[PDB]
């Protein structure tokens, strides 16, 4: 299940990944909370983001 | 664009909040009003998903610490008109823990 | 659905969210908590655009005044536990100011 | 001009003005602020409104 950005996201913290529209992710944890865990498909960079800014592929 | 969850402040976030706005120049010298700061808090919470009840400095007169261990900004004076004051020794020495234990 | 634009609080502002907030009663008895508070406040900001400082209330402890004139709740009692309560002659009485002079 | 709602509204008072999405309005007065004057052509109705959530028809 992988899923998609639907908008763009701007870490400042270093635990944060950020991203653009269109990107797609493999989340890694998602039980934590609903910022989740996920890894970059195109980056391998593995960060949390906002699960709301994200959308099934 | 969405508004985003909302999570807790952390060492690491404070730590990472105050060198980035460190780097854009804002805070230092400013001085402080209760309006700016709600606005900053805002602007984090709206921004990072941090809850803005995070910021809570020590009670003066003097100089006030935040509680926040790992935001590196404190209020000097420069009721006292306050400064914000970049101080990276914050995030190694957590103050305010000290001089009013009993907040946590 | 945006974030209204913001616009000033008044008298007649704070009256009416009261009995707005009364039609969808919900506070009338309600546990008060700053984090229900602030919910609620930053609701009222992204939904109405009075940015989130109005909603102040005097020190403890007993009965908690509120600050703006005309917003009509104040918290009662059962450290202290303390409810929202709908007190309709505060429109007409600025409670806070009368016993707390110092935060005007 | 015509401008219609984007979003619907909720006002806390008969001053301002309830809608919802796709109601059309017609600006009775702009030049007050960002909280415009409008009549709801879809009521007969005036009050105010958060400029933000409606556009031009
Ligand atoms: C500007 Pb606030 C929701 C302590
Ligand atoms: C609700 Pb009176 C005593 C101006």
């Amino acid at each position: 299940a992988l899923f998609v950005a639907l908008y763009d996201y701007e870490a400042i913290t270093e635990d944060d990944l950020s991203f653009h529209k269109g990107e797609k992710f493999q989340i890694l944890n998602s039980s934590e909370g609903d910022w989740w865990e996920a890894r970059s498909l195109t980056t391998g960079e593995t960060g949390y983001i906002p699960s709301n800014y994200v959308a099934p592929v | 664009r969405p508004q985003v969850p909302l999570r807790p402040m952390t060492y690491k976030a404070a730590v990472d909040l105050s060198h980035f706005l460190k780097e854009k120049g804002g805070l230092e010298g400013l001085i402080h009003s209760q309006r700016r700061q709600d606005i900053l808090d805002l602007w984090i919470y709206h921004t990072q998903g941090y809850f803005p009840d995070w910021q809570n400095y020590t009670p003066g007169p003097g100089v006030r610490y935040p509680l926040t261990f790992g935001w590196c900004y404190k209020l000097v004076p420069v009721r006292e008109v306050l400064e914000w004051r970049f101080d990276s020794r914050l995030a190694f020495h957590h103050v305010a823990r000290e001089l009013h234990p009993e907040y946590f």
